[PDB]
């Protein structure tokens, strides 16, 4: 679907 | 009875032209319509509003619905209605205040003509649907409009001026659709009680416009994902309501508003991937705040100690920075941290000890800096922890003895330190291990029997330590074992022979090491090995011929006391590095042997 309004999800 | 009438024949009518094959309007085939499921009427029984959100239904867009003279609200929210949109669909529609056809499958352009159909409307959306051309323009003659959400199209061209004389706007989002390289219209500054601004994936350039400091009312400010540029501006630490600020994968550069510190309300900040310079801002007094991203910039200097004052934090991620200073020693403490990233900065000093003090923290990665001393036992009863990675620092002293066996631990990475002592039994407990990563440190003892009955375990990584004893026969029955590397330790005994159950065994290395006896034939028959080193040991007898079958990246079996052919397919002088420094072996080349 479309992304949330949110904070980046990426992380090592 | 007369609008009881009424509104059941134009239900029934707009049914019709929908098929329902989930039967969500069964209620609808005895009953009063004012009870009908996703019915609302006003209390002289007319029809108000029509919510069929989520029923499956499929067909073109049910514009009948519009002839029931007091709907006010209808919502089509996630369904499967599909075509397109034409002027004609809303001839009728002009009492709607409400309108939601949200995930759908709608294609085509937006009617120019929509606004003069439904002049009376609050609320519009058509999110996640397959519109393409562009905005109409004439999207600026709204009068009421309060809230639109195109975002999830194919809407083209650029975000139309003209939407900044939609002055009654409070939320504009229009995020991810296929809109030309353009800058943020300055007339949006005009909209001034705007709320929320969602325009992520907008292919947005150029820097925010100064206009935009007059929505002194934004909560939300949304425009992750595009190529702006210039400083990220001040305007927003005097927003009296700001709680969210998603300003991620720009091209943002400067420093961080130096005042960030007084955004009281603030709950959400990222503005990670950019190019911000400078420090993080100091006396933060961020009461609210929960999220904090400012990963992959070019950041300087310490982790201010005021963040332990954001007392519901939790959610720092900082890596790939070039911060330096120690962490305040009372980070986690008086926080739910949840995950906490600080990878590839210049971090010193030693892992706060309280860092889960809440007993919520999952993500501790802490990779590429120069952290020292033991963790806290603490650590050790961090009991909701999933993911530790805590390789390439300067730590040192014996790992937590709990901390081998916590339940939910998938990734245990510690490679590249000084770590000392023995894998406890306790290991035993660590039921959702995955991969264990130790390799370059002083971990000394021999391998626990243990780590076998971890059935989920794909890696075992151990090399450059300084392991003794034998390699136990129970890791030989690890069904999803992807890659073994214990090379570079002091093991000794030999390779068990019966090795059918390493069906998913991709590397096997050894080298550098006491070990002794044959190579097992089976080593042959493992159907996904690609990677074999024995290099460096005391293997004898006969290289078996069974390693024909396998396609090897590595074969190395140098350096040991093996005997008799090399197998043919190895022939060949491009292999002969695989095989030196055994005294007792040859090649068949020709009829006599060459060593
Ligand atoms: C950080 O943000 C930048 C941009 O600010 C972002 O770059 C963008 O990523 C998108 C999505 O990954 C890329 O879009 C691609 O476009 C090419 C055409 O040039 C196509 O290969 C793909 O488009 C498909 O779109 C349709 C799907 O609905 C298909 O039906 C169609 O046939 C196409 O194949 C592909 O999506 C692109 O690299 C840029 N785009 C823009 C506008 O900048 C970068 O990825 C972000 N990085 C991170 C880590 O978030
Ligand atoms: C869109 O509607 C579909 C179908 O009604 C939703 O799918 C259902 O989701 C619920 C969970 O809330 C499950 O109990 C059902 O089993 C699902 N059914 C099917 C057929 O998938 C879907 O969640 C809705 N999407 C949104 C975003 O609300
Ligand atoms: C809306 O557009 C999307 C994306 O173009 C379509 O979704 C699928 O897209 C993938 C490739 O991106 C294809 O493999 C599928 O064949 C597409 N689905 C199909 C044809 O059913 C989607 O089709 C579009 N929807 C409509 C109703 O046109
Ligand atoms: C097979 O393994 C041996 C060691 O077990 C490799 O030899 C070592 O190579 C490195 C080069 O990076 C040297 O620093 C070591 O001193 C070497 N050891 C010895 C005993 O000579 C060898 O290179 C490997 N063979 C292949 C073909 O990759
Ligand atoms: C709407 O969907 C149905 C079934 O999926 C299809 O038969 C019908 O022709 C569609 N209409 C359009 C205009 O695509
Ligand atoms: C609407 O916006 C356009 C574009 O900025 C502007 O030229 C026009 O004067 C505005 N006025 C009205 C009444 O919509
Ligand atoms: C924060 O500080 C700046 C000036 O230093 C001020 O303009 C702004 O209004 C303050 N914000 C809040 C929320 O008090
Ligand atoms: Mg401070
Ligand atoms: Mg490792």
């Amino acid at each position: 679907p479309i992304p949330p309004s949110a904070p980046s999800k990426r992380h090592n | 009875m007369g609008s009881l009438n009424q509104d059941a024949t134009i239900l029934r009518q707009a049914k019709l032209g929908l098929s329902d094959p989930a039967q969500s309007l069964s209620s609808w085939s005895d009953v009063t319509p004012c009870k009908w499921l996703g019915v609302s009427c006003d209390a002289t029984s007319n029809v108000v509003s029509v919510d069929l959100s989520s029923f499956m239904l499929v067909g073109p867009f049910p514009s009948i619905l519009c002839h029931l003279p007091s709907l006010h609200s209808l919502s089509l929210y996630n369904n499967s209605i599909n075509g397109s949109l034409s002027a004609d669909d809303f001839d009728t529609c002009h009492n709607l205040i409400s309108l939601d056809l949200s995930e759908n499958l709608l294609v085509g352009s937006i009617p120019k003509s929509l606004p003069f159909n439904l002049p009376n409307l609050k609320f519009l959306e058509i999110s996640g649907n397959n519109l393409s051309d562009t905005i109409p323009s004439s999207f600026g003659e709204f009068r009421k409009l309060e809230s639109l959400n195109l975002a999830g199209n194919f809407l083209s061209g650029t975000i139309p001026a003209s939407l900044g004389n939609v002055t009654t706007l409070k939320e504009l989002k229009l995020a991810y659709n296929l809109f030309s390289p353009s800058q943020i219209p300055s007339q949006l500054g005009n909209l001034t009680e705007l709320q929320v601004l969602w325009l992520a994936g907008c292919n947005l350039v150029g820097p925010i416009p100064p206009s935009l400091s007059r929505l002194t009312s934004l909560v939300n400010l949304d425009l992750t994902f595009n190529q702006l540029t210039g400083s990220i501006p001040s305007w927003i630490t005097q927003l009296k309501t700001v709680e969210q600020i998603e300003l991620f994968n720009n091209s943002f550069s400067g420093e961080l508003p130096e005042s960030m510190g007084n955004m009281t309300t603030l709950k959400r900040f990222d503005a990670s991937m950019n190019k911000l310079t400078g420090k993080i801002p100091d006396n933060l007094n961020l009461l609210n705040l929960e999220s904090l991203n400012l990963f992959e910039n070019m950041l300087e200097g310490p982790l201010p100690e005021s963040i332990t004052r954001s007392k519901t934090l939790s959610e720092l991620k900082l890596f790939n920075n070039r911060l330096t200073g120690v962490l305040p020693s009372q980070l986690g403490a008086n926080s739910p941290l949840q995950y906490v990233d600080l990878s590839y900065n210049r971090f010193s000093g030693e892992i706060p000890a309280n860092v889960c003090g809440e007993g919520k923290l999952e993500y501790l990665i802490l990779i590429d800096n120069s952290f020292s001393g033991e963790i806290s036992n603490n650590l050790g009863k961090c009991k909701s922890l999933t993911r530790v990675r805590l390789s390439n620092n300067k730590l040192s002293g014996q790992i937590p003895h709990g901390f081998w066996g916590l339940p939910r631990l998938s990734l245990l990475e510690l490679s590249d330190n000084s770590f000392t002592g023995s894998i406890p039994k306790t290991i035993i407990g660590a039921k959702n291990l995955s991969n264990l990563r130790i390799s370059k440190n002083r971990f000394s003892g021999s391998i626990p029997n243990e780590i076998g009955s971890l059935n989920g375990i794909i890696e075992i990584s151990g090399a450059e330590n300084d392991f003794s004893g034998e390699i136990p026969e129970s890791l030989v029955k690890l069904k999803q074992l992807s890659r073994l590397d214990l090379s570079k330790n002091q093991l000794s005994g030999e390779i068990p022979r019966e090795l059918r159950g390493w069906k998913n065994l991709n590397e096997l290395n050894l080298a550098n090491n006491h070990l002794s006896g044959e190579i097992p034939k089976e080593v042959g028959i493992l159907p996904v090995l690609n990677y074999l080193d024995l290099s460096s040991n005391q293997f004898s007898g006969e290289i078996p011929l069974e390693l024909q079958n396998l396609k090897l990246n590595v074969l190395n079996l140098s350096y040991n006391h093996l005997s008799g052919k090399i197998p043919p397919l190895y022939a060949n002088k491009i292999y002969a590095h695989d095989f030196i420094g055994n005294p007792g072996l040859c090649v068949d080349l020709d009829g006599l042997c060459r060593k």
